[PDB]
């Protein structure tokens, strides 16, 4: 319900400022540390809600290889959490290996949704 | 002999219910006797025939 | 509220029937039938009591078809219309001593007994409070309480005044199994007697309750097996994937 | 009968996910396992594991709303005791 | 094709509990909704063969209630079953709704389904106030009149809706015998409600604790959750036969067994422990009529949380500041049941006004903040730039 | 798509009331299902609305009735409309039953409708007299007394069961607070029951007058059929009006206003006028195993029907032999109706035990052997060789 | 939800009859049509036609139960009246 773009816009300002990544970025390392979806061999664009039709868009408009890896990651980790364990730590997802895959997918959808509502809320000038 | 044990009990499911309603059925019956004569005998001399023998002798 | 105003808290005695598996004492019940009628009975009811339901808890059949009998109740009006009484059977209820509300608040200052055929599941505390109201009596009252007159200190009561005076004094019953009938012993025989009245089904709950509770228990047990044996076959899958060639 | 609005769960064969290849999954009999495997050993270690993790989200508010009420039920009584009249007279006056 | 799809009572017996879809990753959170079931069967059972021998009158209401106590065969079985079966249909209906707003079953698909069953918690809340004021001891009597009296703050037809409430001019005989009728009646209009909640349900299937899709393997509800809530059943089972049969007056007040006097006041009027929160939030609000406005908002502010759930992944299994914020709301929500249960002294007015504020900026305050500085975390916590 | 078919409830509405596909053939006999609801809604909010003043205890039935006959406001409004709609209740049941026998409604198709049906049949039987049962007049206590006294026939467990029944050892509070009760309940079971019978109808559609399949054209039931049930809607509602405000007793029994005596049995004792037939099918049975055994059987007949009518063609329009045997039927059902009013005298038990043999013989012999001959004239007729 | 057995009726699209051809149909608004005409000529040629068509087989059955019980009822007034009761024993017992 806050839809990417605006998430990217906040994450963009803080990023690229110098005082506020240098206090921000530890605090958001421990919080995907802390989260644990890493543990069950999940990145973190398979956890988002995908029943909307911009994630729809997204998913099918993601390639097929990593659509196969996205099901098998969704299908371990429910395998994983059937028997209240966790995956060995040499199957873990690592940081570089949590990289945001669906993000430009979701961010075009999204910018196609927006012109098109701007667009049929279009007004002239006359 | 498993497989006869199995071939006896488990293999129809009309006898298998059958034996499952006849051991409910003595089961209950017992476990009753049991339950009320453990209970009796663990409440012993506060029951009323205990205070109905002791004002009779 | 003060502390006074709550009421001071009444312990933890020993009662016979505290615990899932014990039953009341039916000699207690008896003698406290008898404390009941010889003391209670002038001011307190038993409404809720049928005549009935003694026989085979505390007393023999005639022995309460005797006492049924020393009572007289309204019968149905004779061929004339004129009303009739009756002497009573084992289908009525035990009277209380007065026969309406104004009679009992004109004989006892204004203040009306409670009927105590649940008396003790009324109260918080139960049996001990009970016990201990009825033995809490000070020979006399703190230095500093104003006691309205009429009324008697008894700090297990809320507030404190209570209109209810001592009423358990030593020996004032004599027991017929050779008890010796104190002060402390009459009143834990009217708690157990009380305590029956209130809950007449206690010993057969508690019974039935040690076979549901064994049953269930069972089950329980035994349907955590066989969840287990029927998700075995998921709980040991394993899943391989091997990267399907690019087309 | 009508059809009705696109949901997103459909039935066994046309369940709605995304196409899935490269993945096997093997799974033995039931009738040829140890139901009750390992249940001693998860019972101290995996049990340990569970609450190690998720414990200190369910224990710090307990903490802060039992220290909480134990307080305001310690002021009612000093309030409503002989000691602390003054303060009560005060707190409501 | 089989006969249990070829049929058209079979189809749907088959569709809902035989070949229904789960996902395969739900825990033991997700048979609170059977549970529920067997508890509202358990309730209409033990009613119907109590109100087979209750009379409601307010001269034989009581007294037809010992007469099931103490004169029909197993009635105390019976009406101590109807009583803690009514209180752990409610322990239980408190932890369906705990569960569904910990992990994210409000959300997006699924807001029909938390709708229909504010509905049924709303129903079963009338239903329960109901039957306890049909026993008619000192705390159904004056708990009737305290909750009715709060409907004479609407200052226009509010001493009218009140007296069409009550029959008359106070709790009596109309009173008893009207609450007696909706007490019946109400349970099948809950049960009417569930039969929405299902198909509701239907549709989308249910959620698991993950929060990610659950069409990627799916198991059918025969044969593994027929026997995964099964056990919840017996241990369910367990424990209410453990209350019933060897504590049963523990969860109820004493003064239900003073019979109902309008003329004396039993000095702490408090309903049964489930309505304790409401109370509270009730008793906090210095005005009447702001009272009930708050008490019915403190139960309607359930309908905005999927609208200020401001993260798009579901539910807090993958979150800090959301579990730990939802652990503080559940434990102000029993620090404001013991707050209703006691007296208004001095720290407790200000307790309770700190815990109903707490449950109101919870759904309106925390979750949008909390749920926006997570999306922002996820997104720099992993993202270079 | 409309959002009165993307909804999950609107849907349901959508595809029972406003979609639905009706044959455009059908004509005002095809109301009656519509009105059997309609009368449904009337019982049971007019039942709840004297509920709430009703008291059920063997010495407060009779005055709590006449308590809603006289000083609650529109009671005796109440009371007649729910008697009568009773009454009207059953006479609309047997036009739809009827209608179903003549337009061949239980063939092979819809033979689950039919059942589905008889079940709904009998369970209304049982609740009008259970409320017959409520009032506790002279009438309703004597008719009591002798249908529960027929278990006595069953050489077993008869006396066990009757005992079981009344509660007691005869009719008496225990039996009239079990009464009420169950009065108050199957009324839902009946709903549910409904909604069964609907969920049967809605695979198939409704049947046509002709009998030949409706496949071809259909109308939708939105503004069409929802303005050809209102017509009889109105209709019903005049003529129940007439019944309730004009002629209020008329359908009734007076010996229903003398409170209920065990001690004075009322010389002639009958049910409410819809019981009739069949009290008088158990009457001409000069046994009384028998008698019981053949009333419950002259209600499951119903059921040997499907598989009895021979012939290739859906119904009686087209067919003369089966159209005057049919009528027959009716004015036997007519005739014995009246017969269990009258006293157990010379010509009227060879009356009853002749039209009772015409009654199991319609199912059984008449309806077979004539629709083999129309089959076979219907061959040869126009068939040349 | 899964498919059910095939019924007899579809839905509008799907119906279940056969194909039709060559059948044309048309319909007037009944914002341009006339409703309650020739009620008057139905009200007494239609029903006279209706009526003659369909009351033998209601009026037989009708006429022989309608006697029957008239006779029956008249045999039951004769036999408890003073001049029949000479039959009314030798015809009880
Ligand atoms: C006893 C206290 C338990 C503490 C030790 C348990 C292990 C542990 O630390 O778990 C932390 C654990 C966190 O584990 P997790 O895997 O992160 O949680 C995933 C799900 O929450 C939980 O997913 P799940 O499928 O595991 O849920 C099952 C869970 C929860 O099951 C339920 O929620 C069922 C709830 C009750 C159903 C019956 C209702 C009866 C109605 C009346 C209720 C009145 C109250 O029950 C259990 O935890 C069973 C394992 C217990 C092991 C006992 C070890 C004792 C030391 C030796 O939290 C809990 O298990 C809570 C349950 C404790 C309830 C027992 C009291
Ligand atoms: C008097 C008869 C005068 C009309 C006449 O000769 O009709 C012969 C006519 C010959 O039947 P048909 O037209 O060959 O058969 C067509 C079907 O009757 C079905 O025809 P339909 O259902 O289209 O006709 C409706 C009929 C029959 O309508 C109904 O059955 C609806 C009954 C409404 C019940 C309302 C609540 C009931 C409350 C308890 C009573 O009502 C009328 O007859 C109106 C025409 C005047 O017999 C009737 O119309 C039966 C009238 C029964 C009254
Ligand atoms: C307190 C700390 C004590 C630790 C106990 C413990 O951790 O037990 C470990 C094993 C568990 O054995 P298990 O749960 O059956 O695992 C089977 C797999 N094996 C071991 C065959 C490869 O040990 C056992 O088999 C324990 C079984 C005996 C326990 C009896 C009840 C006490
Ligand atoms: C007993 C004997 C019966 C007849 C023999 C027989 O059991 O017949 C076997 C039939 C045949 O099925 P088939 O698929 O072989 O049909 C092949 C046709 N060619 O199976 C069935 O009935 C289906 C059974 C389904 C069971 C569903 C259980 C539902 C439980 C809940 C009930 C409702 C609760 C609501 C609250
Ligand atoms: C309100 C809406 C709620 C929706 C969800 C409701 C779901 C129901 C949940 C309640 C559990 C019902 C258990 C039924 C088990 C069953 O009937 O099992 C049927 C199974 C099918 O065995 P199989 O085919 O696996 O056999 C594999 C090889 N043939 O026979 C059994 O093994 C019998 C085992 C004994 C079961 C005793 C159960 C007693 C239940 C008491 C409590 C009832 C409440
Ligand atoms: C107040 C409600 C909102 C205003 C109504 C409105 O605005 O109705 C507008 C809606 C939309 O209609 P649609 O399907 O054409 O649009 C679909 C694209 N959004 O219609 C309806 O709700 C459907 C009405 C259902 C009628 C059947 C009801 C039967 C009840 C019994
Ligand atoms: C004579 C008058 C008696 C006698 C002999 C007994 N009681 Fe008691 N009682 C009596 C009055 C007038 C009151 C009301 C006092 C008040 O202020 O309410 C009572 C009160 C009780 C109570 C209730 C106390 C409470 O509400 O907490 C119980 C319990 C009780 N009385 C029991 C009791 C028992 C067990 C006796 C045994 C001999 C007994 N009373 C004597 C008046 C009188
Ligand atoms: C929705 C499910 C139900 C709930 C939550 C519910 C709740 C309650 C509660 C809390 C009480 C008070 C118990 C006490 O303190 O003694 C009660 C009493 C009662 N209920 Fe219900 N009830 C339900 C269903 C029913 C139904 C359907 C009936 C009627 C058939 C019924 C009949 C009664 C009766 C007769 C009492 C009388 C007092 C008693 O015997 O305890 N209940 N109910
Ligand atoms: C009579 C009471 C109720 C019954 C019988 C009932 C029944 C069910 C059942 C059987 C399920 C599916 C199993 C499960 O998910 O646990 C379910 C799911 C659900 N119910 Fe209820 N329910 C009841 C009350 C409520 C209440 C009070 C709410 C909340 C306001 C609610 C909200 C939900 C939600 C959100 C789900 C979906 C949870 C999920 O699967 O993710 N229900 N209900
Ligand atoms: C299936 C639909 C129903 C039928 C056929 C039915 C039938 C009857 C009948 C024939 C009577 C006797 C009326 C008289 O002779 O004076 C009666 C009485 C009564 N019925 Fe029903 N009833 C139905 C539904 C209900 C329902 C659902 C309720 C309760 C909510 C109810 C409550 C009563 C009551 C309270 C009486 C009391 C006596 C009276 O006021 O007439 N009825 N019913
Ligand atoms: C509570 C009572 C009942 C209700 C509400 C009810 C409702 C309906 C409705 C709405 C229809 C569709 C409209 C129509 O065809 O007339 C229908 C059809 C039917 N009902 Fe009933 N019904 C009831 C009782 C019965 C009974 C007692 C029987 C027979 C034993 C029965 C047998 C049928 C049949 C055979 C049809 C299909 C008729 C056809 O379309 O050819 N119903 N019912």
């Amino acid at each position: 319900p806050q839809s990417f773009t605006s998430i990217a816009r906040i994450g963009d300002y803080i990023l690229k400022s110098p005082v506020l990544s240098k206090l921000c970025v530890p605090v958001a390392n421990q919080f995907i540390n802390l989260a644990g979806y890493k543990k069950l061999g999940l990145k973190f664009d398979d956890l988002i809600a995908e029943e909307n039709p911009i994630m729809q868009t997204a998913l099918r408009r993601l390639p097929e290889d990593e659509s196969y890896a996205r099901a098998y990651r969704i299908i371990r980790a429910h395998q994983t959490e059937l028997t209240h364990h966790l995956l060995p730590r040499n199957e873990w997802i690592k940081a570089q290996e949590d990289v945001p895959y669906l993000l430009p997918y979701i961010l075009e959808a999204e910018a196609a949704a927006k012109e098109k509502d701007e667009l049929d809320n279009i007004e002239v000038s006359k | 002999s498993f497989s006869s044990l199995y071939k006896t009990f488990f293999k129809r499911n009309a006898v298998f219910v059958g034996t499952i309603f006849a051991g409910a059925f003595v089961f209950q019956t017992v476990f009753d006797t049991a339950i009320t004569s453990w209970y009796e005998n663990h409440n012993k001399g506060k029951l009323w025939k205990d205070v109905k023998a002791r004002i009779a002798a | 509220m003060t502390a006074a105003e709550h009421g001071l808290h009444a312990p933890a005695y020993a009662w016979s029937h505290n615990g899932p598996f014990e039953t009341f004492d039916h000699a207690s019940i008896r003698r406290g039938y008898q404390v009941y009628r010889e003391v209670c009975a002038a001011c307190h009811s038993l409404d809720r009591v049928a005549w009935r339901t003694l026989v085979g808890v505390s007393h023999t059949n005639e022995e309460v078809r005797n006492m049924a009998e020393e009572f007289e109740y309204d019968d149905e009006p004779d061929e004339q219309g004129n009303p009739k009484k009756r002497p009573g059977k084992l289908s009525d209820y035990i009277p209380g001593p007065y026969p309406n509300e104004q009679a009992a608040r004109a004989a006892n200052q204004g203040a009306l007994p409670p009927d105590l055929s649940l008396i003790v599941k009324a109260r918080h505390g139960g049996c001990d409070y009970i016990f201990s109201l009825l033995t809490g009596y000070p020979d006399e009252p703190p230095a500093g309480v104003a006691l309205p007159p009429g009324s008697n200190y008894n700090p297990y009561f809320p507030g404190g005044s209570i209109a209810m005076a001592r009423v358990l004094f030593d020996d004032m019953v004599e027991y017929e199994d050779g008890t010796p009938a104190t002060t402390s012993q009459m009143a834990k025989d009217v708690t157990t007697f009380l305590n029956w009245c209130a809950e007449p089904e206690h010993d057969e709950r508690k019974r039935l309750g040690l076979k549901t509770v064994i049953i269930l228990s069972s089950l329980y047990l035994l349907s955590i097996w066989v969840k287990k044996f029927k998700w075995a076959g998921i709980k040991t899958r394993k899943f391989v994937f091997n990267p399907p060639k690019p087309r | 009968g009508p059809p009705s609005g696109k949901t997103y769960m459909g039935w066994w064969g046309h369940m709605g996910g995304p196409k899935q290849k490269g993945i096997t999954s093997y799974a033995v009999s039931p009738y040829a396992q140890k139901p009750l495997q390992g249940i001693f050993h998860n019972a101290v270690f995996n049990s340990f594991r569970r609450f190690k993790s998720q414990f200190l989200y369910v224990l710090i508010p307990a903490g802060i709303y039992w220290y909480w009420w134990k307080n305001g039920n310690e002021y009612n009584e000093f309030l409503y005791s002989k000691a602390g009249r003054e303060e009560l007279e005060r707190v409501n006056v | 094709m089989a006969f249990r799809k070829s049929n058209v009572y079979l189809s749907l017996v088959n569709s809902y509990i035989i070949d229904s879809p789960q996902p395969s990753s739900i825990n033991y959170w997700w048979n609170m909704g059977s549970l529920l079931g067997l508890c509202l069967v358990i309730q209409i059972v033990t009613g119907i063969f109590m109100a087979m021998h209750y009379s409601s009158n307010i001269e034989l209401a009581f007294s037809s209630v010992e007469h099931i106590m103490r004169d029909v065969h197993n009635g105390y079985i019976l009406r101590y079953l109807h009583a803690n079966g009514a209180s752990f249909f409610f322990m239980v209906m408190f932890m369906h709704m705990a569960k569904g707003l910990y992990y994210g079953s409000y959300r997006s698909p699924r807001v029909t389904l938390w709708n229909v069953g504010v509905i049924i918690f709303i129903l079963t809340i009338a239903t329960a106030f109901l039957g306890y004021c049909c026993v008619y001891g000192q705390m159904s009597h004056w708990g009737a009149t305290v909750i009715t009296n709060l409907f004479s703050a609407i200052p226009f037809v509010g001493n009218d809706i009140v007296s069409w409430l009550w029959g008359g001019f106070s709790v009596s005989n109309p009173t008893i015998q009207r609450f007696f009728a909706l007490h019946y009646l109400v349970p099948f209009i809950i049960a009417a409600m569930v039969i929405m909640h299902l198909m509701a349900l239907h549709i989308h299937g249910s959620s698991n604790p993950l929060g990610i899709t659950g069409n990627l393997d799916r198991i059918p509800m025969h044969s593994y959750f027929i026997f995964k809530d099964l056990v919840t059943v017996f241990l369910f089972m367990l424990i209410l036969a453990l209350f019933v049969f060897y504590s049963p007056n523990t969860l109820g007040h004493p003064d239900n067994y003073i019979p109902g006097n309008p003329l004396v006041t039993p000095a702490s009027i408090v309903p049964e422990w489930y309505l304790l929160p409401f109370y509270a939030i009730l008793r906090s609000i210095p005005d009447k009529l702001l009272g009930v406005i708050t008490m019915f908002a403190a139960i309607l502010v359930l309908l905005v949380l999927p609208f200020t759930d401001r993260s798009v992944v579901r539910g807090n299994t993958f979150k800090v500041l959301s579990k730990f914020f939802f652990f503080i709301f559940v434990f102000n929500f029993v620090l404001l049941g013991q707050i209703g249960a006691c007296h208004v002294e001095v720290p407790y007015v200000l307790m309770g006004q700190i815990a109903t504020f707490i449950y109101f900026a919870y759904f309106l305050i925390i979750v949008p903040v909390i749920s926006t500085i997570e999306n922002v975390l996820f997104y720099i916590g992993r993202v270079n730039k």
